[PDB]
């Protein structure tokens, strides 16, 4: 399947303004860029893109109600200022399995002051020594890293 | 419980989620453990004779104050929880 | 961002963090360096460095011999075993001149111990080659077997109990045409050549262990060498830690402070790796004969037997080899006795080349190695030679503007050379290099460095601006020696105390050693503190004791009492440390002489001291 | 190595007690030992050691 067909199927013959959760699993994107999503989406609250073949999140619209964004099992790498400004209200984020070099590229996520949980897994950044504490220092607003807090306690919903 | 647990509060506390089942005191290098609930080798209390023993050395005698719950519930053992006595 | 401990040195001078570079601080679990190919390479290199030495055929062992002494002087920097007898004798004479009488006093103070030592002195030592059984054996059983065999063969003078008497017995037995060995009844007749080749064996599991006929002479020569070294200042043996630490500081102070400001001083640290290749038993015999000039002839013979015997030493060749066929999934082992005549297709290029090189030496499954030495038998004599070379560096002998001094301990050496200019330093170092080459002392140019005076190392005693960093010892075992409660406690506490005293063990490290000691002792003997919640059968009765006693600190640690040991109080016995605190009834019960259990270390004769079944 | 050098969240090593310290050098030794132990008792290296 392709992006646009998947989005249309998820919409369920409804306007793109009454969706509170969008599931785009095992989809595909051309040129590794986001397609289909537009400004009309303004009620989305729980997004999910897995194995979508996106090179970078460079065409994400302004989902001001986007709170639980997930970009997992993908190869997203590059600047994250687009996520910082387009969706400044992110609360839960997931980048597990992504391609990220070091903290110099994850710094822009500090702009979002509502990020209560940031998840990283099987990445290059996690290889660095004292990765957990260094990220916590870089993101004080964060409270649960990799589903664990600063004192290694599981994070109940 | 008040006498057992009071001295640990001297530091400038910070928020935490851990639920400490025992606190560690460093004595002669080796670290002894005092349990928040019940008796511990560091802190023993014999209610039959009403005597407090600290590491085997007597520390004084306790007299119950004008406040007490003698029918179960103990609210100063589990953080955020109230213990209601025997199991069901 | 990524850990990198080496970067610590970017601000901390290396000498401070030298312990960072000692990976093991213990005995590794692989034991790499023993076998057969290593012996092959050792023999090949020993005979290669003597390439131009004269070849001859022995008359008694019937094996070839190589004599490189007085050979052509080396022309290249490669190692040379061409040690000149005249130069060695001149160096020894100069050493005597600078230290008059030294050899005389050594000889006259050692004659008594030569005439006093008993036979049992040979029991102490390392593993020994048992000619009776042809395998490394404990020294005591080897001695018992040797006396039994000699008694069977009618050589019972050693019964007097004197070491010299046993050496004469060994001489007589070696003079006999053939002898009998009775093993249990199997009788083996060893002819003169067979017995001679056996007695001059050097087993290889001190890598090499000689036989028993050569123990006493080696002991006597080493005793003389030690006595000579004692009077010598530059000698690095047999002093301990504090004196060794002071030696470096004293040498540096002598070399630097006295020197003028204009004069420039430098120090070279060098390692004499593979130190036994270029030293021959014949040169040792020459120096021994020089040492005992104008002395009783019997003493000279006793002292010169050792290098004479070693010059005809026979080297055994490992246990053998192991072959495996992957095609048929088979494994087999071949002994060294069949290595003389066997195909070379099995082995690889290097191994077959080594076999080709060493083929013409294997006599009765034992190579013949006249030149070169083996590790850890004549170390003190090597130190004597080194200190002689150093003494040849005084301003009077050098007859030059520069001069030098230093220290040598036969495994490492340090040399301070000072001169009015850089060219003077170069000339001094070059002259020392050549002079030490002439005698056969080899300085490895790939493991030596030169730097301004003040910083260097010697036998791992790293020295920086008056500070020594001794790292010449490993941490011993802080565990249960397995005799009894009091015995184990006493021996181990004494061990930690002694390591603290001399081996330069930090106080905090000693405290953790004592902590782990207490842990292991309680775990092994199941004597845990009464307050602890651990559970075991012995904890039942032990618990009762904890309730009965009126003084917890009085109880012995083995009885469940607290451990009151610390840095301040380590030498005191455990029983004596708790004598007064022990309750009177407990004291009476513990030390009852009428107990049914009882019919070095410092400890009391309590009931906790029993003999395990 | 990086992960072996990180800080764990458990007491991997338990050590027994010793006598009191009276000499000032004993005080220095106890201080050094306690500081180092508190530092490393929560490191993964101790976990590997015990395992």
């Amino acid at each position: 399947m392709e992006m646009g067909r998947r989005i249309h199927l998820e919409l369920r013959n409804r306007t793109p303004s009454d969706v509170k959760e969008l599931v785009l699993d095992n989809s595909r994107s051309n040129e590794g860029k986001l397609e289909g999503l537009t400004d009309e989406f303004e009620e989305l609250e729980f997004l999910s893109t897995i194995n979508v073949g996106l090179t970078s999140i460079a065409n994400l619209p302004k989902l001001n109600k986007l709170k639980k964004l997930e970009l997992s099992d993908n190869r997203v790498s590059g600047g994250l200022e687009v996520l910082a400004e387009k969706c400044p209200n992110l609360t839960h984020l997931n980048l597990s399995g992504n391609k990220i070099k070091d903290l110099s590229t994850i710094e822009p996520l500090k702009k979002l002051e509502n990020l209560k949980s940031l998840d990283l897994f099987n990445c290059e950044v996690t290889n660095l020594n004292d990765y957990r504490e260094n990220v916590f220092k870089l993101l004080p607003q964060l409270t649960y890293l990799d589903g664990y807090d600063r004192d290694d306690k599981e994070a109940p919903d | 419980q008040i006498i057992k647990l009071l001295p640990f509060a001297a530091a400038p506390p910070e928020q935490s989620r851990m639920q400490f089942s025992s606190l560690t005191v460093n004595v002669r290098g080796s670290g002894m453990r005092i349990v928040v609930r019940g008796n511990s080798p560091v802190f023993n209390y014999n209610k039959a004779t009403k005597r407090l023993t600290v590491l085997g050395k007597d520390a004084g005698a306790l007299m119950e104050d004008p406040d007490e719950g003698t029918a179960g519930v103990e609210s100063a053992v589990l953080r955020g929880f109230l213990i209601l006595g025997k199991e069901n | 961002m990524d850990v990198n401990p080496t970067l610590l040195f970017l601000k901390v001078p290396v000498q401070n963090a030298i312990s960072t570079t000692f990976p093991y601080t213990g005995d590794p679990p692989y034991s790499h360096g023993t076998g057969t190919g290593y012996t092959m390479d050792t023999v090949n290199r020993t005979h290669k460095y003597s390439e131009k030495g004269k070849w001859t055929t022995n008359t008694e062992t019937g094996a070839p011999q190589l004599n490189p002494i007085d050979g052509p002087l080396p022309e290249d920097n490669e190692p040379s075993g061409y040690a000149q007898t005249d130069c060695v004798l001149e160096a020894m004479a100069f050493l005597e001149e600078s230290h008059p009488g030294i050899f005389e006093n050594s000889c006259l103070e050692t004659m008594e111990i030569v005439q006093q030592t008993r036979v049992d002195k040979l029991t102490q030592g390392r593993q020994t080659y048992d000619w009776t059984l042809n395998r490394n054996q404990p020294a005591a059983t080897a001695l018992a077997n040797t006396i039994e065999v000699f008694r069977s063969n009618g050589l019972t003078a050693n019964e007097s109990g004197r070491l010299i008497d046993f050496l004469k017995d060994v001489m007589d037995s070696m003079d006999k045409e053939e002898m009998e060995i009775t093993t249990h009844k199997k009788k083996q007749r060893l002819n003169k050549r067979s017995y001679l080749i056996r007695a001059l064996t050097l087993n290889t599991m001190a890598i090499a262990t000689p036989g028993m006929q050569i123990r006493g002479f080696v002991y006597f020569v080493e005793a003389l060498a030690r006595s000579i070294c004692e009077k010598l200042e530059q000698s690095g043996l047999p002093v301990g830690g504090n004196e060794k630490k002071a030696k470096l500081a004293n040498v540096v102070r002598k070399m630097m402070t006295n020197s003028q400001d204009t004069e420039l001083s430098f120090t070279i640290t060098g390692d004499n790796t593979k130190w036994n290749e270029n030293q021959n038993p014949r040169m040792f015999l020459a120096m021994i004969t020089y040492i005992t000039r104008n002395q009783p002839e019997w003493f000279r013979n006793v002292l010169s037997i050792a290098p004479i015997m070693f010059s005809n030493k026979m080297a055994r060749l490992g246990k053998g080899y192991m072959f495996e066929s992957k095609s048929m999934k088979l494994r087999t082992q071949v002994p060294a006795e069949m290595l003389a005549n066997i195909d070379l297709k099995y082995f690889n290029k290097s191994t077959r080349e080594k076999i080709e090189k060493i083929r013409p030496l294997l006599i009765d499954g034992t190579a013949s190695l006249s030149p070169g030495m083996m590790m850890g038998m004549f170390n003190m004599l090597s130190t004597v030679l080194g200190v002689s070379i150093l003494n040849l560096g005084q301003k009077k002998y050098t007859k030059t503007t520069y001069w030098w001094d230093g220290l040598q301990s036969s495994d490492d050496f340090a040399l301070i050379v000072n001169a009015p200019n850089h060219e003077g330093i170069q000339a001094g170092v070059d002259r020392f290099y050549r002079t030490c080459k002439l005698v056969g002392i080899n300085m490895s140019k790939k493991k030596s460095y030169i730097n301004r005076t003040g910083t260097f190392e010697f036998t791992s005693f790293f020295y920086r601006y008056g500070f020594v960093a001794n790292f010449s010892m490993e941490l011993p075992s802080f565990g249960v020696s397995g005799i009894n409660e009091s015995a184990d406690m006493s021996v181990g506490v004494t061990v930690i105390k002694n390591n603290m005293i001399n081996n330069d063990l930090g106080p905090a490290t000693a405290q953790m050693a004592l902590q782990l000691f207490i842990k292991d002792y309680r775990y092994t003997y199941r004597c845990h503190r009464g307050d602890t919640q651990i559970q075991t059968r012995r904890a039942f009765e032990l618990g009762k004791l904890w309730e009965q006693t009126r003084s917890k600190a009085g109880l012995l640690v083995s009885d469940g009492g607290p451990n009151l040991y610390n840095i301040r109080n380590l030498h005191i016995p455990e029983v004596c440390l708790k004598w007064e605190l022990m309750d009177e009834d407990y004291q009476g019960r513990l030390c009852n002489p009428m107990n049914p259990f009882v019919s070095e270390y410092d400890a009391v004769a309590t009931t906790h001291s029993w003999i395990p079944k | 190595f990086n992960k072996a050098c990180e800080l764990t969240d458990s007491s991997w090593v338990e050590l027994d007690e010793i006598g009191e310290d009276v000499a000032p050098i004993e005080h220095i030794a106890s201080m050094r030992r306690n500081y180092f132990t508190a530092e490393v008792s929560h490191c993964r290296a101790t976990e590997y050691i015990m395992k």
